[PDB]
RNA sequence: GGUGAUGGCCUACCAAGGCGACGACGGGUAGCCGGCCUGAGAGGGUGACCGGCCACACUGGGACUGAGAUACGGCCCAGACUCC
RNA sequence: UAAUACGUAGGGUCCGAGCGUUGUCCGGAAUUACUGGGCGUAAAGAGCUCGUAGGUGGUUUGUCGCGUUGUUCGUGAAAACUCACAGCUUAACUGUGGGCGUGCGGGCGAUACGGGCAGACUAGAGUACUGCAGGGGAGACUGGAAUUCCUGGUGUAGCGGUGGAAUGCGCAGAUAUCAGGAGGAACACCGGUGGCGAAGGCGGGUCUCUGGGCAGUAACUGACGCUGAGGAGCGAAAGCGUGGGGAGCGAACAGGAUUAGAUACCCUGGUAGUCCACGCCGUAAACGGUGGGUACUAGGUGUGGGUUUCCUUCCUUGGGAUCCGUGCCGUAGCUA
């Protein structure tokens, strides 16, 4: 998991400003960097279907994050999409 | 049923259980006496009966 | 999920009654506000309200028994819910208990009584089947 | 180009699409409806007669006549049936 | 063998210029349950999850009113049904114009709820600050007792077995028993009507990576919610492929035995499998025989988890309150 120093560091650096946290765009950037560091760590350990369970849940939270902020604005809603890579 | 599985499915109604296949439908049928024998009811009843095997005009045994 | 108050509040007044209780506390609506309304005027509740608490405004309902005991609304089942909505014509006004019951219409002026549409002539969707 | 009248009705060239799981296309069934029987009702069945439409005329096709042809007893050709 | 049920008689019943049989269709059939069904066992919740489409939405602030009803004229053929009248001497029948004719049209005037559109807030939801317990999951490392086996001593006639006995292994030295060595599977007590996991299921420790759940501050987002046809992932054991491993246990298979009969129950043994690695297969009485989520509804008796606060020794299952999970009994209700 992502622990005190880099936590606040995405936040700080991801967030509208440097006090809020609960900025659906913190909620993607931490879920991003998370599932990142835990594919790579999957990628050696194969049959943990007990954690890839937990893959698809925060899989589907991005997803519905996504959703919900490409239906409110579409321009930030791109923009974090292509600042962060991600496909969709 | 919920509501969208009604619509979603449709409610089948009973196919009937049609008896006396051999009229197809018909309040009579005449025929032609193939044999003359007798038969032994079930347990509950033991009798002699006369029965008669008939060709249709429907083509039915 | 909360995916009917106007159900959930009929639920609690109905168990409220069950249980026999004085006091129901709910979230505050503005077609709670209006319900009340209507009932509290036909005389089934004894009197609502409307405060303020932690978050957002609730209500409490006062209900009636009967001088034996009595239960004040016996039976209380919804008409039109989501999903499966009900409405009626001038003509079709729904009659609950041969007209010893009261049913909400949602009509143009608003939420009216049974007999009040009656008479009016007009017309919308019943609430609920009140007895 | 064609039609009493717009239109792939027909032709040529352009583009690759259109219809499809809020059921395409496939298979069996069967003229549709005002109505008839039943049921308090919703509903179920059903299309006798009369009547409003449809389609058919020994089976398959086509065309002429005109304001009006699916042309039943109008025409031509092909098959079957019966007859001279 | 002594029929109100067969046939005959009488007598009686229903009906009637028609009376029965048969056959088609509705009904009772709420026996396809919209009105108006059920899912524990009677037939049914899939094995459990995420989640696309669809279906559905926690609040108020704002307009357009397309969901909606609101009325006015404006269509709805005749014929059939319902009301009244009218005549064929009443009779079916029609002589008769009204009345009926449940759907569809635009124009005039509404906005309460029910969508989209619209900006704002948070009681759902979600993260954020610090703590928490845990057989959660995967890899690797490691200890112990024991079975079995090899080797080696001491050591004597049996060891072992069931209701009893022989197959069995022993005089080539069995059993036992002691030293050493090998090696595989599995971790008693802790350990319970306890933890966790969505579900199968999961516990000797150590480390490595890591999931999930809960408490207070409530900082921040702000209708993101719910559940899900198809689809796809997970999924006890048994079974299959490949290559390792293979103590114990042990289908099938041999013998001993009981039995009239034993292709079993029991005994001697004993190959698949049982374990490793990767693939497979996807079924269980996959049960809580009860799908998931939210709201409400008297109590009593316990566990574990975390919080506070006070008799305050401030030691203390001393006392209070709180929220999560977890056993049993019980009112009202429901239920066959
Ligand atoms: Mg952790
Ligand atoms: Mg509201
Ligand atoms: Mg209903
Ligand atoms: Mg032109
Ligand atoms: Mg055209
Ligand atoms: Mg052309
Ligand atoms: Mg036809
Ligand atoms: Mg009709
Ligand atoms: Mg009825
Ligand atoms: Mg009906
Ligand atoms: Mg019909
Ligand atoms: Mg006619
Ligand atoms: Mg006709
Ligand atoms: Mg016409
Ligand atoms: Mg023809
Ligand atoms: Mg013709
Ligand atoms: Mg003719
Ligand atoms: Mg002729
Ligand atoms: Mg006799
Ligand atoms: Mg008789
Ligand atoms: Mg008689
Ligand atoms: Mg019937
Ligand atoms: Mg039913
Ligand atoms: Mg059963
Ligand atoms: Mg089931
Ligand atoms: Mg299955
Ligand atoms: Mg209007
Ligand atoms: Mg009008
Ligand atoms: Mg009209
Ligand atoms: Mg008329
Ligand atoms: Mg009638
Ligand atoms: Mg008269
Ligand atoms: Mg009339
Ligand atoms: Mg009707
Ligand atoms: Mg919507
Ligand atoms: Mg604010
Ligand atoms: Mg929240
Ligand atoms: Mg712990
Ligand atoms: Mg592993
Ligand atoms: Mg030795
Ligand atoms: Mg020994
Ligand atoms: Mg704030
Ligand atoms: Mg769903
Ligand atoms: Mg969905
Ligand atoms: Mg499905
Ligand atoms: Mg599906
Ligand atoms: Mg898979
Ligand atoms: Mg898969
Ligand atoms: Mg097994
Ligand atoms: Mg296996
Ligand atoms: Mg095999
Ligand atoms: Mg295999
Ligand atoms: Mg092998
Ligand atoms: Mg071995
Ligand atoms: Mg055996
Ligand atoms: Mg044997
Ligand atoms: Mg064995
Ligand atoms: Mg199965
Ligand atoms: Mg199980
Ligand atoms: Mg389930
Ligand atoms: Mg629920
Ligand atoms: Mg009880
Ligand atoms: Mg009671």
């Amino acid at each position: 998991a992502l622990t005190a120093e880099q936590k606040k560091e995405i936040l700080g650096q991801y967030g509208l400003h440097d006090t809020d946290t609960g900025s659906p765009e913190a909620q993607v950037a931490l879920l991003t960097k998370r599932i990142q560091d835990l594919t790579e760590h999957l990628k050696v350990h194969k049959h943990d279907h007990h954690s890839r369970r937990g893959l698809l849940l925060l899989v589907g939270r991005r997803r519905r994050l996504l959703k919900y902020v490409a239906q409110v604005d579409v321009a930030r809603y791109r923009s974090l999409i292509e600042r962060l890579g991600l496909r969709r | 049923p919920t509501i969208q599985q009604l619509v979603r499915k449709g409610r089948r109604d009973k196919i009937a259980k049609v008896k006396t296949a051999a009229l197809k439908g018909s309040p009579q049928r005449r025929g032609v006496c193939t044999r003359v024998y007798t038969t032994t009811p079930k347990k509950p009843n033991s009798a002699l009966r006369k029965v008669a095997r008939v060709k249709l005009t429907s083509q039915v045994e | 999920t909360m995916t009917d108050p106007i159900a959930d509040f009929l639920t609690r007044l109905r168990n409220a009654n069950s249980a026999y209780h004085d006091e129901v506390t709910l979230p505050h609506s503005k077609l709670k506000a209006n319900i009340a309304e209507i009932l509290k005027r036909e005389g089934y509740i004894s009197d609502y309200r409307t405060e303020d608490a932690r978050v957002g405004k609730s209500l409490v309902v006062q209900l009636k028994y009967g001088p034996s005991r009595e239960r004040s609304i016996a039976g209380l089942r919804r008409v039109s819910k989501p999903g499966l909505r009900v409405y009626a014509k001038s003509t079709n006004l729904p009659r609950v208990l041969g007209g010893l019951g009261v049913a909400i219409i949602s009509t143009s002026s608003g939420l009216l009584t049974d007999r009040q549409a009656a008479r009016q002539g007009v017309g919308g969707e019943v609430l609920a089947y009140v007895w």
